[PDB]
């Protein structure tokens, strides 16, 4: 039977899919024009990159 | 504390260059305006004086 472990194995999924999940945050764009940092500096001047 | 007053005139189109994050003929060779730049920019014409 495999799923005699079924705690164990869900709680390292659960944290696995966590730091997917926290690794995944870093592609959204809150509100900005752009996710990457880079581009939004070299697009637009330092007080609107702001 | 300490206030000090600059003057110079342009060729008026380049008013924009005069910012904090600005680049240019006159933002990279002749005047530049730093990032953390706290204080007020006055331009009015002088077409007739100038």
């Amino acid at each position: 039977t495999p799923s005699a472990l079924g705690k164990l194995q869900d709680v390292v999924n659960h944290n696995a899919q966590a730091l997917n999940t926290l690794v995944k945050q870093l592609s959204s764009k809150f509100g900005a024009i752009s996710s990457v940092l880079n581009d939004i500096l070299s697009r637009l001047d330092p007080p609107e990159a702001e | 504390t300490n206030v000090y007053a600059d003057s110079f005139v342009i060729r008026g189109n380049e008013v924009s260059q005069i910012a904090p994050g600005q680049t240019g003929n006159i933002a990279d060779y002749n005047y530049k305006l730093p990032d953390d730049f706290t204080g007020c920019v006055i331009a009015w014409n002088s077409n007739k004086l100038d």
